């Protein structure tokens, strides 16, 4: 069957708080798919922000996330995980993961490969005092 | 695209050749050529039968196969030629008009019910599919995998490939997904079992890059690429090519098949240092698409082999690399590692590009050259 994402952790945090983005599938076990964390907050361009192989083996991230962010999976558990710490005002964004089927080279999945993706529905997260 | 005639009619380039006439003139099923079966039966299609025709023995010589060679895509290169007993089962044959003079062969040939000499011809363009005689597998020795490379970006084993010409490489479309799309990024290595040995001054410089056009990074499917090198390998004991498979291989449900490689050996784990193979064994893909398998993601341009039980199989940095199998003595590029699920799992086979649905691009990107 088709992969169905589904995101879900997202929230309201103020600045310096942390969430943990987590994503599951339907249809086609997640285990088979490279992920790919991107975001888009209304009126800027899709950003992606973090991605992992198959097994876990190669993680990359973006210059405005790294140590901050850590990407990580459970393949018995069927889920992928995003832990943001730190967080900033300007990570405000609605959260998507974009799976594609992995493949078996050794380099890292690129960030900007949601352009051709299975994509779920996002979760909003919202960095504000108040 | 390809223009049918003077009125202006374009066709796919995949359209050329595949036995639908998608010209009104036919000339796109006109001038067809091809190699059957594992001993090489020279055939011509018959636009009008709609058929494929072993070509008579009958007053063929080398310039007529070296014509035949360079129209299937193999420039200068021809191995050899010769007449045989027809093992491809057909029941008409194309037989040459002498008395015709200076057309091209498809205007000479005609259509007979036997061979005077009583043979066909037999047509090899390259030597080839000839060595010395990963999870779960051993060291290679020198030789005993000649067409395997190593190919690299930023001074690191990305993927692995196969020789099958001086100058062309089989791999994988999604070792070459950009930012490495630019052949300047890449080095070849062959010849050399140890990746300490693969630095700066020992490979090969790349050419060209060439992915399928019909690749879908998000399924997988038609996952192969060809690198053009920009000087032709020099063929020894330690480096040479592999045969691509001929229509007609007859492979058996469970064919035995062997996989080589620099991956990982255990899931997650580094670049083995030394190359490595391992045997595997086809799997069905009615099996590979069982709900407990890979629940139908595997294609017709896919092939799943390994165990079921997993133990053996490919893994990260085998993508790209060969799954090749020995029939009538010669060894044949049946797959090129593609991707899978973790490595040796169970029920989580290795999935590679059919090479064989994707011999006709082949030809056609060598002959573009
Ligand atoms: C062979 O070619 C000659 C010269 O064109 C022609 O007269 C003859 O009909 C041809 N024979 C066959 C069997 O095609
Ligand atoms: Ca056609």
């Amino acid at each position: 069957g088709q992969v169905q994402l589904v995101e879900s952790g997202g929230g309201l945090v103020q600045p310096g708080g942390s969430l943990r983005l987590s994503c599951t599938s339907s249809g086609s076990p997640l285990e088979h798919y490279d992920i790919i964390w991107f975001r888009q907050a209304p009126g800027r361009e899709r950003e992606g922000v973090s991605s992992i192989t198959t097994s876990g083996g190669h993680t990359n991230y973006a210059d405005s996330v790294k140590d901050r962010f850590t990407i990580s999976r459970d393949n018995a558990k069927n889920v992928v995980y995003l832990q943001m710490n730190s967080l900033k005002p300007e990570d405000t964004a609605v959260y998507y993961c974009a799976g594609r089927v992995g493949g078996r080279r050794n380099w890292i999945v690129p960030l900007d490969g949601y352009d051709n993706a299975y994509w779920g529905q996002g979760t909003q997260v919202t960095v504000s005092s108040g | 695209g390809i223009e049918c005639d003077s009125s202006g009619t374009c066709i796919n380039p995949s359209n050329w050749c595949d036995g639908v006439s998608h010209c009104p003139g036919g000339e796109d099923e006109n001038r067809c050529v091809r190699l059957y079966g594992p001993n090489f039966i020279l055939q011509v299609y018959s636009s009008q039968r709609k058929s494929w025709h072993p070509v008579c023995q009958d007053d063929w010589n080398e310039n007529y196969g070296r014509a035949a060679c360079r129209d299937m895509g193999y420039k200068n290169n021809f191995y050899s030629s010769q007449g045989i007993v027809d093992d491809s089962g057909s029941t008409s044959f194309m037989k040459l008009n002498t008395s015709a003079g200076n057309v091209d062969i498809y205007k000479k040939l005609y259509h007979s019910d036997a061979c005077s000499s009583k043979a066909v011809v037999s047509l090899r363009c390259i030597a080839c599919g000839v060595n010395l005689n990963i999870v779960g597998g051993e060291s290679a020795l020198p030789g005993a995998w000649p067409w395997q490379v190593s190919l690299h970006v930023q001074n690191v084993h990305v993927c692995g490939g196969s020789i099958i010409t001086p100058e062309w490489i089989v791999t994988a479309a999604h070792c070459v997904e950009k930012p490495l799309n630019n052949p300047w990024h890449w080095t070849a290595f062959a010849g050399i079992l140890r990746q300490s040995f693969m630095f700066y001054g020992a490979g090969y410089q790349v050419e060209k890059v060439i992915s399928h056009p019909n690749y879908d990074s998000k399924t997988k499917n038609n996952d192969i690429a060809l690198m053009k090198l920009q000087k032709p390998l020099t063929f020894n004991d330690l480096v040479k090519p592999v045969c691509l498979p001929n229509p007609g291989m007859m492979l058996q449900p469970e064919q035995l098949c062997w996989i080589s490689g620099w991956g990982a050996t255990e899931e997650k784990g580094k670049t083995s240092e030394v190359l490595n193979a391992a045997k595997v064994l086809l799997i069905e893909t009615q099996r590979c698409n069982s709900r407990y398998v890979y629940d139908n993601l595997i294609t017709p341009a896919m092939i799943c082999a390994g165990f079921l039980q997993g133990n053996v199989d490919s893994c990260q940095g085998d993508a790209g690399g060969p799954l090749v199998t020995s029939k009538n003595n010669i060894w044949w590029l049946i797959g090129d590692t593609s991707w899978g699920s973790g490595c040796a799992k169970a029920y989580r086979p290795g999935v590679y590009g059919n090479v064989m649905v994707f011999t006709d691009w082949i030809y056609r990107q060598m002959r573009a050259d």
